[PDB]
């Protein structure tokens, strides 16, 4: 589902932000606005990839 | 204007009808949607905005200092460049019949209808010998596939556009 | 005494500054950029007004695009 | 045919070079008076001399610029045959080269002692 | 495991051994027409560790037997040139040391630590002056490896880093422009890895204190 | 082709053996390129085809650029600039 | 400063034409460095003494200049001069390295942040007898290089008794700064309160104002000015009108970041304010 | 988009101060980011494995070239971010990672050469692109010439690459002499069956593969990687390999080659065993790259290997960037610096890193496990695709060699983790300086990609099936 893909991408962005905070030796809740930015960006990338996947399936089905 | 070699007729590069296999630069710019100009402006504002955002994220010398006007102007010029390249590629894939090109197809139809009514040649007449026309078409054929690498546009009125 | 006013601050002021303070570079750019620009902006004008371009010269024999006709004369 | 000549010639001159190079194994062990150079003394009192980077850059850059110029010779021999397409290609070629010429001028890399 | 051995030291000029002197050679200006003399002794007394002795005279008088020379008066010793015949290493590896420590009693003379390493040129030398702080008493003067200054023919040059992976010889020499006898008693020369930060003078030298540490 | 191939063989084996004679190794590079160009030109003449000669001139230009870069490398390596910067900032 | 270039040409004619006393070299080196703005001529003036001694036979330079000229280089963070002067020292056949050169050479490397050279100069000072060797100037540089490392600042403090030294007023001040800039506001007060008992060195204005300046808690800043009113009443009152006290602290909703990261930014800003 | 960048950089860098280098590199970083995010729609040209020929049959364009092209831009963005953005805002890190005035221009010219290698359709274009990449990479290696350790590596790399390029040109000219052609379009099944041009292609593959350094010509590039600056080594050890291997995969000239198979087995054995004998980080990573190159060379023996090669090269590029960036970040937690160019040398200097940055050690553990092939990380899946491909074609001995090589390499991979999870009582001389947020974010993104890229395995498989068939 599109919603599930967006949720997964946003969670991956949150995980990336958390890992960046922990690498810098900083608390987990350091820059929550950065959490929002990372989640939005990774969710957008996930949306683009999901759209590519949907177009791929459409192209696969159309030649039948 | 007589072609010297055989070319594919109405070849389908995608799910849409072919308009022009090797559209001219003036042709591509003339068939440009307003959305492509929006993309051009988007990039032209995005590189300076990207520079400012990168400066905010990690200042070069520790203290936040906005980049000088020289960097903003270079970024603006390069943004216009990348936006123009993206717009040209989008218009080209519209010509190639890859994306939606219904309005472009209708405008193309009306255009050569008017040109035939005026008693002209279908894709122009050139200053170049027919051998040079063939060489130009063979060099510029599908050159938009290398937009990531180099810029190259069709500035030759050659008849090798893959149409009837 | 003399300091560069900057090209972007003023185009014509910088043009005069380059013409008066850096003659060699200014003239190098002038003749260099005149060529392509004058070509682009004058070749259509020359074609329209002065004289049309000459007909292409032959590169080999012009082969007729037709079948072999039956000819009579100079037979064995 | 070139591969064949290469492969069979390798062993013969290879062995010849091998033998002539096992010869120097011991020779002129350069027992010369290398004592003042393993300490750090100088005996010239003169012959300092200098070479600005711009001098060696003139010498080296004579070569790529000469190649750039000599690449124009094929164009002038077929100027009429490739008139407009070739004219544009040569213009782009010259502009690309002038980008590097502008680099070497702005950097002031070629200005000898001032 | 079976990896190349890693160590925090490597003795270069050991001395203190019956052979010792076979590891090093000497070169005075007698190679030129000069009159300086060099000779390396071996002292093994009691109540102490046996050391080497590096003495001689450094007469700076020019060689009035030839003319193309301009300045003379040197005397040096160095490790034997590294034997690279067909299969062995080729040279020394100093990529994990960053220092060289040598224990010596000094005098008023100004000695140089001379290092020969891989270099495109032939007579390039990495040399750093041996700063003798305490004359007449032993001192473990440490010289950082990446502070030697490249010299060819005795002239400071473009300071490119030493090739620590390929080092040939290490030695001490006199290029001091002064007359008179000289002496220098060395008992080891080694390259020592990075020491951790310490905040005591030394264990070999100490000053009166409360001695908080428990006695053994 | 005989002359080009044999020049290439001799220069290649001169490179392999010395390998520490940077002047002579770079000379051997130049001579190997010359030997390859000779073979290419001979085959282009035999086949009466222009691609061989075009690749030959391309190899000439590339060889020139490579020689310039390599001689800059040798300048940096041997410190040809000199120093005499003593008693200076 | 504007005419600093002009002083260079006039210096050249003074030496080409007239023989210049050697003692005048000290004044020119101090002038062409510690006086107005320019330090390039300080090195060249030192290089002038070297060139004449080697070639002409003029009397050689002494180690006093290199010790002084390192100190002047450690003020403008002049990375080029330190490298240039070091290799001149490393191949000198007239003067040698001693306690004073290493101290200022170590301070020159702290300014340019060279973790290797700083430890290198500390090894050479350490391996020397305490008679001539590690002094209060050595500790002064060593503490200033551990300004943001509380662990190595402390072990440096216990180093002073081992070398046979008694801390000085300039020695105490940096120790108070280092404790303050790492969040140890409370421990700093006990050091200042009990320093006069332990050593007999009465706290000065440059000590007390330092503790107030580098305390970045609005309440901890108050406890600093609790003993001062009733133990040093007269000598505080001359700091209120001198604008020495500065009230820089940490932000309010700043618990998002590390407290230790705040102390770095607060102290870095405070270092500039005390630089002039 | 790249030619214009090169021209604009020459013009702008010509008229800029040295202090503008970071800003220029940042500008190109965002420029390339926008090139990827804005011109990415060009993948619509390659539905159903549609192929185009460009510039008079001198260039080829398909989905494979497009994907390698995008991967090269992503790698270039990461590496240029490593140069534009300052890891730590202090003078020491200023000195260690300071870009040269021409470094970004050389980087872009080398990217151009690599792309022209990937897109080549003719031997003249192939040779010209090879020479462009080679000269650019020589200049990249030599641009830091203040040390003899770097100088010897630069000179060795110049001479060895000159010999290799001469051999490549000789093979190409022999092919031309045989066929009077400079393109592969003249090669068909009948052409291969009737005439014996196999040796020419074997020599060409030999010359090309030696440029990336397979056995028994591995030692010179390993020395070069050891001696070049690490911010240079991270680039010179990935991009040329990607270009050469992509050209070899797309060329498809080594089907079931005995010589190629034997050399791949030798490369795997040498990389696995020689890694056990390494105490330096750079040499260990060089042998790791050798082992990965052997793994990818095993894919040259069979057809329909596009998916496995693409997946493995992408995951290896990500892991390579991640491991070098981890090594770069760990520089802050050591008490001394070896060289201005290579600040860390021996694996022993990473000892006890878990007591300075535990999450850095966690990221390194993830990347090392992906190198070993522990599921569900990307490295395991790439190795699994390689195993499936080689077992589909019946290379059983090759599979056994692959498994044994992986098992051996796991030992010296776990060497790193075992050293790093030790105890270092020596406390740091540095504290509390904050690491760059941009570079930390990029490293974390690489680690998260390695950790959770297996989510999109089916999606990637479907996209490959629709865009490559
Ligand atoms: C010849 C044939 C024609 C082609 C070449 C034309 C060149 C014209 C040059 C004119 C200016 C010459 C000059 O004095 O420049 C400064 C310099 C010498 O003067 P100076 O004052 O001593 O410079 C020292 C400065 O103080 C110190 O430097 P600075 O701080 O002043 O900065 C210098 C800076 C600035 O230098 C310049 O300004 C010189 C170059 C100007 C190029 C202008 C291109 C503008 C493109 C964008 C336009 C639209 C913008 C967006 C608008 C909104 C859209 C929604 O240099 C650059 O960064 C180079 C330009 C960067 C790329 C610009 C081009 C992008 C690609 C465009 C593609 C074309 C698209 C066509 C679309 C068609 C649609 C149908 O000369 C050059 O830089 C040489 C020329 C460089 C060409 C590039
Ligand atoms: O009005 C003419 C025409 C307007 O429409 P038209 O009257 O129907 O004529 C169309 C055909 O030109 C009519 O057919 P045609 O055969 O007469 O056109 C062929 C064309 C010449 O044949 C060509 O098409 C030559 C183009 C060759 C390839 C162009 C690809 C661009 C590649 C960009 C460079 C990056 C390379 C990558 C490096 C790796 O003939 C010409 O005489 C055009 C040359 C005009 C002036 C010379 C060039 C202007 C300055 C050059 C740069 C601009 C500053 O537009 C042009 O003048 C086009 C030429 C501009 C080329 C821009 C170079 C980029
Ligand atoms: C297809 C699959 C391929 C690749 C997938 C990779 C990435 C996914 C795509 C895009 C990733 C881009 C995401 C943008 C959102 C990221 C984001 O919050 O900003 C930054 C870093 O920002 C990049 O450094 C942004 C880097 C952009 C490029 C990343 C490419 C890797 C992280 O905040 P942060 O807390 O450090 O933010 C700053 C804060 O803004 C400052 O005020 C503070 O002074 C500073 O200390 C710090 O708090
Ligand atoms: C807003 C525009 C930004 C786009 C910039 C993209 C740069 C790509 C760069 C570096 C590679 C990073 C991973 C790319 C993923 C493969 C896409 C694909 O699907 O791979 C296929 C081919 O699969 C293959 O053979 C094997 C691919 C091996 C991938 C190995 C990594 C696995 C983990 C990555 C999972 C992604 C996580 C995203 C989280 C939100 C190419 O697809 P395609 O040629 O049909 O075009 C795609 C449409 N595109 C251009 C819009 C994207
Ligand atoms: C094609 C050109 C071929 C020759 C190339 C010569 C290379 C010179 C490159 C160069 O350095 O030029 C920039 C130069 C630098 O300026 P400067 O102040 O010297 O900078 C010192 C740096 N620290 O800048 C200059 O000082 C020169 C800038 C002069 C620009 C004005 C001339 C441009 C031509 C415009 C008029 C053309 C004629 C009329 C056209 C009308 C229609 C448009």
């Amino acid at each position: 589902a599109l919603f599930t893909s967006l949720v997964g991408a946003s969670g991956l962005g949150f995980a990336t932000k958390f890992l960046s905070n922990k690498i810098r030796l900083k608390p987990a809740g350091y820059y929550p606005l950065g959490y929002v930015f990372s989640g939005v960006a990774w969710a957008g990338l996930g949306l683009v990839l999901h759209n590519v996947h949907q177009h791929s399936l459409e192209v696969l089905e159309k030649k039948k | 204007s007589t072609p010297l070699v055989k070319t594919s007729v109405n070849y389908s590069y995608g799910d849409y009808p072919l308009i022009d296999a090797d559209p001219h630069f003036k042709r591509v710019v003339g068939y440009m949607r307003p959305s492509d100009y929006g993309v051009i402006g988007l990039a032209t504002a995005a590189l300076p905005a990207g520079i400012c955002f990168a400066e905010w994220l990690d200042p070069v010398k520790g203290k936040f200092a906005r980049p000088s006007v020289k960097f903003l102007r270079v970024a603006t010029m390069l943004g216009f460049a990348v936006g123009f390249g993206a717009a040209y590629a989008r218009s080209s894939l519209r010509f190639f019949g890859v994306t939606e090109n219904a309005r472009e197809y209708k405008k193309d139809e009306a255009q050569m209808a008017a040109r035939k009514a005026a008693g002209l040649e279908p894709y122009g007449t050139s200053s170049l010998t027919p051998e040079l026309q063939e060489i130009a078409a063979k060099n510029s054929a599908h050159s938009i596939a290398g937009l990531f690498i180099f810029p190259w546009f069709n500035f030759v009125n050659h008849p090798y556009h893959g149409r009837e | 005494i003399n300091a560069n006013p900057g090209f972007w601050n003023g185009p014509f002021r910088y043009l005069r500054w380059s013409a008066h303070n850096r003659p060699h570079l200014f003239f190098a750019f002038a003749i260099g950029i005149a060529g392509p620009v004058a070509a682009l902006t004058l070749t259509p004008l020359r074609r329209k007004y002065l004289y049309p371009d000459h007909s292409p010269l032959p590169q080999s024999y012009p082969l007729p695009q037709r079948a072999r006709e039956q000819l009579t004369g100079f037979d064995d | 045919n070139t591969f064949i000549i290469f492969i069979i010639l390798i062993p013969i001159v290879g062995f010849a070079l091998l033998a002539v190079n096992i010869l120097l194994a011991v020779y002129k062990p350069y027992n010369e008076k290398l004592g003042a150079f393993e300490c750090g003394l100088t005996s010239f009192n003169q012959t300092r001399l200098a070479f600005n980077a711009a001098f060696i850059l003139v010498a080296i850059l004579f070569l790529p610029f000469d190649l750039e110029i000599s690449t124009l010779l094929p164009y002038v021999m077929s100027i009429y045959l490739v008139s407009n397409y070739g004219f544009t290609i040569v213009l782009l070629f010259l502009l690309i080269l002038i980008i590097g010429f502008v680099y070497e001028i702005n950097t002031n890399a070629l200005k000898i002692n001032k | 495991r079976l990896r190349p051995t890693e160590t925090t030291e490597q003795v270069l000029v050991n001395f203190t051994k019956p052979n010792s002197l076979e590891t090093v050679l000497t070169k005075c200006d007698e190679e030129l027409g000069g009159y300086s003399t060099v000779n390396l002794a071996l002292e093994r007394p009691t109540t102490g560790k046996p050391y080497g002795r590096f003495f001689g005279n450094l007469s700076l008088d020019l060689p009035k037997d030839n003319k193309m020379v301009t300045r003379s008066g040197f005397a040096m010793f160095r490790t034997l040139d590294q034997p690279s015949s067909m299969f062995k290493t080729n040279a020394w590896n100093w990529e994990q040391y960053r220092h060289l420590e040598l224990r010596v009693r000094g005098d008023r003379r100004k000695y140089f630590v001379n290092v020969q390493s891989a270099t495109p040129l032939a007579s390039d030398l990495y040399q750093h002056r041996l700063f003798i702080q305490t004359p007449g008493e032993w001192e473990t003067v440490v010289i950082p490896i990446d502070d030697f200054i490249l010299t060819n023919k005795g002239v400071v040059q473009e300071q490119m880093a030493m090739d620590t992976a390929n080092v040939y010889t290490v030695g001490i020499g006199l290029i001091d422009r002064q007359y008179g006898p000289y002496n220098l008693d060395i008992e080891y020369i080694k390259a020592v890895a990075h020491p951790p930060l310490e905040f005591k003078p030394k264990k070999e030298y100490e000053v009166e204190k409360e001695t908080i540490l428990l006695t053994p | 082709m005989f002359i080009g191939t044999i020049i290439l063989v001799l220069s290649f084996l001169g490179f392999v053996f010395n390998r520490r004679n940077i002047i002579l190794a770079f000379i051997c590079l130049e001579t190997m390129l010359l030997g390859i160009n000779l073979i290419l030109l001979r085959n282009s003449v035999l086949f009466d085809d222009i691609s061989g000669s075009l690749f030959a001139i391309v190899i000439i230009i590339l060889a020139g650029v490579e020689s310039a870069i390599g001689l800059s490398l040798l300048v940096s390596y041997y410190r040809l600039r000199g120093v005499i910067n003593s008693y200076g900032i | 400063s504007e005419r600093a270039d002009l002083a260079w040409e006039m210096y050249g004619l003074l030496h080409k034409f007239y023989v210049v006393p050697f003692a005048d070299y000290y004044k020119a080196i101090k002038f062409f460095a510690q006086d107005v703005k320019r330090q390039d001529y300080a090195l060249l003036t030192f290089q002038q003494i070297r060139k004449n001694h080697d070639l002409h036979g003029q009397p050689a330079a002494t180690s006093e200049m290199v010790a002084f000229l390192f100190h002047e280089f450690a003020k403008t963070k002049y990375k080029r001069g330190i490298k240039r002067l070091h290799e001149v020292v490393a191949l000198e056949t007239s003067f040698d390295v001693n306690r004073d050169v290493l101290n200022e050479m170590m301070a020159a490397y702290v300014s340019v942040e060279d973790l290797n050279r700083v430890q290198d100069c500390w090894a050479q000072l350490q391996q020397l007898p305490p008679s001539i060797g590690a002094n209060n100037r050595s500790v002064d540089v060593l503490l200033s290089y551990f300004k943001d490392n509380i662990h190595y600042t402390e072990r440096t403090w216990q180093g002073i008794p081992e070398f046979g030294l008694l801390p000085t007023l300039e020695n105490y001040e940096q120790y108070l700064i280092n404790n303050c800039r790492t969040g140890n506001y409370r421990r700093a007060l006990e050091i200042t309160k009990n320093m006069e008992i332990d050593s007999g060195l009465k706290p000065t204005a440059k000590i007390i104002a330092a503790v107030y300046n580098y305390t970045f808690t609005e309440q901890r800043k108050l406890e600093v000015e609790q003993w001062a009113e009733k133990a040093h009443p007269e000598m505080w009152l001359e700091l209120k009108e001198g604008d020495k006290l500065k009230s820089l602290c940490l932000p309010a909703n700043s618990d998002n970041d590390n407290v230790e990261s705040l102390l770095k930014q607060a102290s870095a800003d405070m270092d500039e304010e005390m630089s002039g | 988009m790249l030619i214009l960048a090169i021209i604009s950089l020459i013009t702008f860098v010509s008229m800029s101060k040295l202090s503008d280098n970071r800003a220029i590199i940042r500008l190109i970083n965002i420029y390339l980011i926008l090139v990827l995010v804005l011109d990415s729609f060009l993948y619509l040209l390659f539905l159903n494995n549609q192929t185009y020929t460009v510039m008079g049959e001198l260039l080829i364009f398909n989905s494979f070239t497009f994907y390698i092209d995008m991967l090269i831009y992503f790698i270039m963005i990461v590496i240029s971010s490593l140069y534009g953005y300052n890891l730590y805002n202090n003078n020491l890190y200023k000195t260690l990672f300071e870009p040269k005035k021409e470094l970004i221009i050389l980087f872009l010219i080398n990217i151009l050469g690599a792309l022209l290698i990937v897109h080549s359709n003719d031997f003249i274009t192939l040779f010209v692109a090879i020479e462009l990449q080679s000269y650019s990479i020589y200049l990249i290696t030599a641009i830091y010439n203040s040390s003899y350790k770097a100088s010897k590596a630069s000179m060795l790399y110049f001479f060895m690459g000159g010999i290799l390029s001469i051999l490549i040109a000789y093979s190409i000219n022999t092919y031309y002499s045989v066929l009077n052609s400079y393109t592969l379009h003249s090669l068909d099944s009948l052409i291969i069956n009737t005439l014996d041009l196999n040796l020419i292609l074997i020599a060409l593959s030999l010359g090309l593969l030696f440029k990336i350094g397979i056995a028994p010509l591995h030692k010179w590039l390993i020395s070069i990687y050891e001696n070049t600056p690490i911010l240079i080594t991270i680039y010179i050890s990935l991009i040329p390999k990607i270009s050469i291997l992509s050209y070899l995969v797309l060329s498809n000239i080594s089907i079931n080659s005995l010589v190629i198979s034997i050399l791949a087995i030798l490369t795997l054995l040498v990389g696995s065993v020689g890694g056990l004998l390494q105490i330096k980080i750079k040499r260990l990573l060089a042998f790791s790259g050798l082992t990965n190159a052997g793994y990818m060379m095993l894919l040259l023996l069979l057809n329909n290997n596009e998916f496995s090669y693409l997946y493995y090269i992408t995951q290896y590029s990500i892991s390579h960037l991640a491991i070098f960036m981890i090594i770069i970040f760990s520089i802050y937690y050591i008490n001394y610096i070896n060289n201005q160019y290579n600040p860390i040398i021996y694996v022993n200097q990473l000892k006890g890193l878990i007591h300075d940055n535990a999450y850095l050690v966690l990221s390194m553990a993830i990347v090392v496990f992906s190198f070993i092939g522990i599921p569900p990380l990307l490295g395991f899946f790439g190795k699994l695709n390689i195993l499936m491909s080689i077992l589909n074609n019946g290379y059983y001995f090759i599979s056994i060699v692959l498994i044994v090589a992986s098992l051996i390499s796991a030992l010296y991979y776990l060497y790193l983790l075992n050293v790093s999870i030790q105890d270092k009582n020596n406390i740091l001389i540095n504290s509390n300086e904050t690491v760059s947020s941009v570079l930390s974010y990029i490293l974390s993104s690489l680690i998260i990609l390695i950790t959770f890229g297996f989510i999109y395995n089916s999606l990637i498989i479907d996209i490959f099936n629709v865009y490559f068939n």
